[PDB]
């Protein structure tokens, strides 16, 4: 976050006291998109830093912090005729830096320049992808083919029994209707029991034709709900929409880091690395941020990182299964005296319990109608007929 | 082999399918046992304190087991308000199990399918009485020399529906313009098994007919052909053979357990139920 | 070398009576006369089979005796540590885990496998939410239909005062439709008037068979429940509580115990009593009934609830673990083999094989609810309806006796 | 799942001179489909299936005892008869 | 489906809830004991034989949410009669030969084959799956 007016770091507590703590932070500004600026200022804090403080307890530090240069993590290229490093690995190996306190994933290349101590924690790596809706839910079961069709029904089978009301060997049409409109509908309206064997022979199972129309009703609901379950989510590596890309499921990555060098260094991997050439970000957040825009499918990085946004945005869901897991680490030059200190006093954390209030603090805890206006559909039927009733 | 491939057919159509709860047995037993209690209240509303007889004994006692909702004529003394009571406690359960059974049978539901294989009469009698039904296959091939070797009859009438390759004719078929595929069936498994939406499938679940086999053509009476046949069975021995096809012949839509995603259903499924009526 | 026995990871089985050697797939592990030799073999062997090869040396297997692991005793060890701590050999594969107690004397490679401290407990026999108000459609659907009725009476009674029939009376037809039926209401007779309530019984059956089916949903899924819900959980943290107290007893000499014995001194107290001498004869005690909860490592115990007994056998958190670390192979702190070993197992990671030895032996069958065959008295969710519903009852009541006697 | 694919086969001594003369018939056959009617003929039918997984078709077998509550309250009626019928004068 | 306590307590509590409408509107400025029993054994039951519905602003409000109470009961035991009606009879089938049952041993399982046949030349040739 960028200072304040007079330079001061701004100031807030969790949800009870405990102040953040905070630590000067210098570094560049607009991240050289093309336009290089000189450094100003800031503030640096979080899971990371708090990680220095108590590092700096008890073993006697007067440390300065100051942010990366380019951007990138670090990765070995060839320039115009050796081999050298790049990002952060540039920078410890320069003499411009004597320890690494960021995310860093230990991998076989790095571990020939630089020691690794023991690691934070353990991670893996997963694949986000946006979420999919479900549906309102009312004239759901049935089609527009059926209402019109058993609703007809009704009128069909009432005039029958007028028919049979008048060629006995007591119902006047009126109540007729009533009554055949009643049964289906479940309600206590006037009265309308016929009269002679033949009308009522009718009156045995139309009842019952109640019955099942009805109790499919319910028999939908229950089948097409927990059956919904749309066929969908990517089951991680191996899949065979990754192997053979259709170029309309587009996955990139972030440039450097490390999920580059592992995509490369396997011969098999090689299909799908040539197609990632071609899309790769050059940042930790746009990608993210283009996620929930629609304009990049999946998206490879990760763990600790893609777990906690899905439990911040309530937007995005990962999936897959975790297939490469490695720790992070605090790295420092092949022969600084700290080695074995450092590499101790992470241990004696976990044995204490204290990464987990860390865990606590930082990441855990911050967890994120059409049948109704049917009834008011009605009331302009009595506005209708508020004069008729009058007039008859 | 030779297999067909149609569309899904939207859900699948199963008539009569209101009954399928339950079996006869009950219903042709449950229904006398009205009778009798309908008599027995007679008996038991006999005596104390309005002409309740077995005119109205059934249409009170049969009104409950239809849920409600039917105009009665309740009987009095209570010597036999017990009898009617307890009578409806028998009803609430016939109704509970019987709603929470047809959905436990409709979710469990299986596919319908439409034709068996190239003996049906519909493949043999193009428009005799259905209204014309299209299929089709890509000529040069070999499928087209098996049909016309053994189904004379049929080889003159599909020759108005000749496609030009494979993807072309898969167009066709969601279009509505083709509904039925007869090709090469080591293409068509891969194929309907990658395609988006699921909605294409495999008559028989796997149903090949003239069962012949791949190979690799090598000039007659060559030296290698004694060299080149032991290798490919050493392939058997060791798996590789049968770890290759999970990596270029492998499927998303699973064709188990004949998903149905819905049934949507219609007029035709309640056919029966229409007719009772009538 | 110097290694133990343990059952998913390194093994020790009888040597072939017929040939008096090893088996292929194995190695041959002494037992230390020096007699009985016996073959070995295992996940973690393997692993030692392959660096064996990559780097290149001569190695022969040794069995350790006096004592399991360490555990410091007026100032020396036993155990692979007691034994690599005294230069009788150079490494020390199999199950070890690296604490702050153990890095100060020995080195240790870059852990391949995460473990840490974790509960087992067994499953119940069957379970299922409370839920209160089963959610139709969530606390919504309540707070507007309760206006909706009473919009819609006052349109009754519109139509009532154009033909007593009292908002009293008129309402109460008004909704027992809703709730089935069976409650005798009177229903008006204006004719113009009872077409209204014909489309208000439309809404009844809807919402009704909506209801019902939905509600199958939320029962026919369920994700089961959790309890107890960690180490710093208060069933643990204080014995003495009341009702039959908990049984913990974790297996002693190790970290699993040298942990807690720094940490939660009160805990040590109340568990001594309840200790196991081995690994699997805890499990059937626990499946009988005599303990109910199990601390001990991670990778041990979640492969032993994927087995066999992972038809009824679970860890809590569904797999969490608490105080993280990983395995290692130890060295002589000087050894200078560090460099070379720990480039191959960092290797190992680099391509998929470790992934491929995982999923060959540690492997697993079961993780998904039972039937619920109870619906238990536990429900409560209308039982405190209905209590509640009597309070409000006789609160309103006491206006019989004041407004009458003001 | 199957897991090794092959085929029965008809088998020779090496080099007899019906190594080629043969194999056309078994291939021949399968396109007149002589080799499918052998097939329904000796292999596929009648048969008790899975029937899916589980079906439905409630009877006697279960829903039974509920039919004897009806029948129990069928005796508490003689039962209740009479002594409603003595309570009547009773007052 | 249902318990056996919820039906005793389902059954205790019909005649305690239907005795408080008498004593709420005996003591209030026409009903019967009769009726307050059978009016609450009709709604639960759903039969039309309960007759006199409760006179007073007080005991409709105790009643009426009391024919609320009917639904879930009813609409509970559809609810839970599915579940005896869709879930399938677990059961861990065999699944192909990558079970870890196969690669492991254990006394419990035996392997049958026929001597001397094309199964024991296929498994008696590779080294991995040389274990059981
Ligand atoms: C855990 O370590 C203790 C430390 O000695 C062991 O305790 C002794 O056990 C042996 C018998 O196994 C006996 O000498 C005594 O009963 C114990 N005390 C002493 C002073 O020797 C204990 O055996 C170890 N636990 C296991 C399971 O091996
Ligand atoms: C007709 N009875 C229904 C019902 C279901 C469950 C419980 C009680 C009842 Cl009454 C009401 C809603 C439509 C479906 C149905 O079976
Ligand atoms: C180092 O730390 C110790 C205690 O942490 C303190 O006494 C000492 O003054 C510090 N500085 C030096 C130079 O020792
Ligand atoms: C590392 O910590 C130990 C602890 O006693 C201390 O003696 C040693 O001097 C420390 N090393 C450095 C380089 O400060
Ligand atoms: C198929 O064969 C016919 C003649 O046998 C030939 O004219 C035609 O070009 C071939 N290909 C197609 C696609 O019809
Ligand atoms: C091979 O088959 C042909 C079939 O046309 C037959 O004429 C010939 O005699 C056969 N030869 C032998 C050696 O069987
Ligand atoms: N599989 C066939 C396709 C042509 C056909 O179906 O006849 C071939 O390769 O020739
Ligand atoms: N063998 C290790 C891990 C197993 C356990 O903790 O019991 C130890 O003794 O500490």
């Amino acid at each position: 976050k960028p200072t304040l007016s007079d330079g001061t770091c701004k100031e807030e507590f969790t949800v009870n006291g405990d102040p953040v703590k905070k630590v000067i932070c210098t570094g560049p500004n607009d991240t050289s998109p093309g336009s290089p600026r000189h450094t100003v200022p800031q503030c640096c804090y979080g899971f990371c830093i708090d990680l220095l403080i108590k590092l700096a307890r008890t073993m006697n530090f007067t440390y300065e912090v100051h942010l990366v240069a380019d951007g990138k993590f670090g990765t070995q290229e060839r320039v115009n005729n050796k081999k050298e490093w790049n990002g952060m690995m540039g920078e410890l190996l320069s003499g411009q830096a004597d320890m690494i306190v960021a995310p860093l994933t230990i991998n076989n290349e790095r571990a020939q320049y630089i020691e690794f101590s023991k690691p934070f924690k353990y991670q893996g790596l997963t694949i986000l992808v946006k979420k999919e809706i479900p549906r309102d839910s009312f004239m759901q079961p049935f089609q527009s083919t059926l209402w019109l069709l058993v609703g007809l029904s009704v009128h069909v089978v009432a005039v029958m029994l007028y028919l049979l009301d008048r060629f006995s060997p007591a119902l006047t049409l009126s109540s007729a209707m009533w009554f055949s409109w009643g049964v289906l509908l479940n309600s206590g309206i006037g009265e309308g029991a016929p009269r002679s064997f033949s009308a009522r022979i009718l009156g045995m199972v139309w009842a019952g034709f109640a019955m099942i129309i009805v109790a499919s009703y319910t028999a939908n609901l229950a089948a097409f709900l927990v059956l919904d379950r749309p066929e969908e989510r990517i089951t991680g590596i191996n899949d065979p929409r990754l192997r053979n890309p259709s170029d309309k499921f587009i996955y990139a990555t972030v440039k450097q880091s490390s999920v580059d060098i592992y995509f490369r260094r396997q011969v098999e991997l090689s299909t799908m690395y040539r197609h990632m050439e071609k899309h790769n970000y050059e940042s930790a957040a746009e990608a993210i941020q283009a996620v929930r825009d629609n304009k990049l499918h999946a998206f490879i990085w990760d763990s600790a990182v893609l777990e906690f946004e899905a439990s911040q945005k309530c937007d995005l869901v990962t999936t897959g299964e975790l297939f490469f897991r490695s720790g992070f680490g605090i790295g420092m030059r092949k022969d600084s005296p700290w080695k074995q200190n450092v590499s101790l006093s992470i241990l004696k954390s976990h044995e204490n319990g204290f990464m987990e209030d860390l865990d606590k603090t930082w990441v855990r805890y911050q967890e994120c109608m059409l049948v109704a206006g049917g009834i008011v559909a009605g009331i302009f039927l009595i506005f209708i007929e508020i004069a008729y009733k009058r007039h008859k | 082999g030779i297999s067909v491939m149609v569309s899904r057919s939207n859900g699948t159509v199963s008539p009569s399918a209101f009954l399928e709860p339950f079996s006869a047995d009950v219903w042709v037993m449950m229904f006398v046992m009205l009778l009798i209690v309908s008599a027995v209240a007679v008996f038991v509303f006999e005596y104390f304190s309005p002409s309740f007889t077995i005119g109205k004994a059934i249409w009170l006692l049969w009104g409950l087991v239809f849920n409600n909702s039917v105009p009665v004529q309740n009987p009095k003394g209570t010597t036999s308000k017990i009898m009617v009571s307890v009578w409806a406690f028998f009803a609430v359960i016939f109704l509970a199990s019987y709603t929470a059974n047809l959905a436990a049978f409709m979710i469990q539901e299986e596919y319908v399918d439409q034709v068996s294989g190239l003996s049906d009469k519909k493949f043999q009698r193009p428009n005799d009485f259905s209204p014309p039904f299209r299929f089709g296959t890509v000529p040069n091939g070999s499928t087209e020399r098996n049909i016309r070797n053994n189904y004379a009859e049929m080889h003159a009438y599909m020759g108005k529906f000749n496609q030009r390759g494979v993807d072309d004719a898969l167009l066709s078929l969601k279009t509505g313009k083709l509904d039925a595929f007869i090709y090469d069936a080591a293409v068509l498994n891969y194929m309907a098994g990658r395609d988006e939406g699921c909605k294409l499938v495999t008559i028989g679940s796997g149903k090949v007919f003239a069962s012949t086999g791949y190979g690799i053509a090598i000039q007659k009476d060559s030296g290698w052909k004694r060299q080149v046949d032991l290798a490919i069975l050493q392939l058997f021995g060791d798996g590789e053979m049968e770890e290759l096809e999970a990596l270029w012949l492998t499927g998303i839509c699973h064709n188990e357990k004949n998903e149905v995603m819905s049934s949507q259903l219609d007029i035709d499924n309640m056919a029966g139920v229409f007719y009772m009526l009538g | 070398v110097a290694t133990l026995e343990e059952r998913p990871f390194v093994i020790v089985e009888p040597a072939d009576p017929i040939s008096g050697t090893c088996i292929r797939d194995s190695v041959p592990c002494r037992s230390q006369p020096r007699p009985e030799k016996r073959c070995c073999k295992g996940f973690c062997i393997d692993i030692l089979k392959r660096l064996a090869h990559t780097i290149g040396f001569s190695y022969d297997l040794y069995l350790v005796t006096n004592g399991k692991h360490g555990k410091k005793i007026d100032g020396v060890w036993n155990g692979m540590i007691g034994e690599v701590f005294y230069q009788r050999a150079d490494m020390a594969i199999g199950s070890l885990t690296i604490n702050e107690e153990r890095s100060e004397i020995v080195d240790f490679s870059v852990p391949f496998v995460e473990t840490g401290i974790s509960v087992m407990v067994a499953r119940s026999n069957g379970t299922v939410s409370p839920s209160a108000f089963l959610e139709p459609y969530s606390p919504a659907v309540w707070v507007m239909m309760f206006v909706m009725c009473l919009t819609v009476v006052a349109v009754t009674v519109f139509i009532f005062e154009y033909l007593t029939f009292t908002i009293g009376k008129s309402i109460w037809l008004l909704w027992a439709l809703v709730f089935n039926n069976s409650v005798p209401v009177e229903n008006p007779r204006g004719t113009t008037s009872k077409i209204m309530v014909l489309v208000w019984a439309f809404f009844a059956v809807i919402f009704l068979a909506s209801y019902t089916a939905n509600l199958a949903a939320f029962m026919i899924q369920e994700e089961y429940v959790d309890t107890v819900s960690g180490l710093s959980d208060r069933k643990f943290q204080r014995p003495q509580e009341q009702y039959p107290p908990l049984k913990f007893g974790t297996v002693p000499n190790g970290s699993t115990e040298k942990n807690i014995r720094s940490n939660y001194p009160d805990m040590h107290s109340y568990m001594v009593r309840y200790n196991q001498p081995r690994v699997e004869e805890a499990l059937t005690q626990l499946k009988a009934g005599k303990l109910d909860a199990f601390i001990y490592d991670a990778a041990v115990l979640n492969y032993m609830a994927r087995k066999d007994e992972g038809c009824k056998l679970v860890t809590i958190g569904s797999g969490k673990v608490f105080a993280t670390t990983g395995y290692g192979i130890a060295l002589h702190k000087g050894s200078r083999w560090k460099r070379p070993i720990d480039l191959a197992l960092l290797q190992f990671l680099g391509d998929d094989e470790i992934e491929m030895l995982e999923r060959l032996w540690l492997s697993g069958i079961c993780h998904e609810v039972m039937s619920s065959k109870l619906d238990i008295d536990n429900m409560a969710g209308v039982f405190y309806m209905l209590l509640v519903a009597m309070g409000l009852s006789l609160l309103v009541f006491a206006w019989e006796h004041l407004v009458y006697w003001r | 799942e199957l897991f090794f694919r092959s085929g029965f086969g008809i088998g020779m001594r090496k080099d007899s001179p019906w190594k080629q003369n043969v194999s056309l018939s078994i291939l021949k056959s399968h396109e007149n489909g002589f080799m499918e009617d052998l097939d329904k003929t000796w292999v596929r039918y009648q048969e008790c299936d899975s029937r899916s997984n589980a079906p439905a078709t409630l009877t006697f077998e279960n829903m039974a005892g509920v039919f004897m509550l009806v029948a129990g309250g069928i005796v508490a009626g003689i039962f209740l008869i009479f002594i409603e019928i003595a309570y009547k004068r009773h007052k």
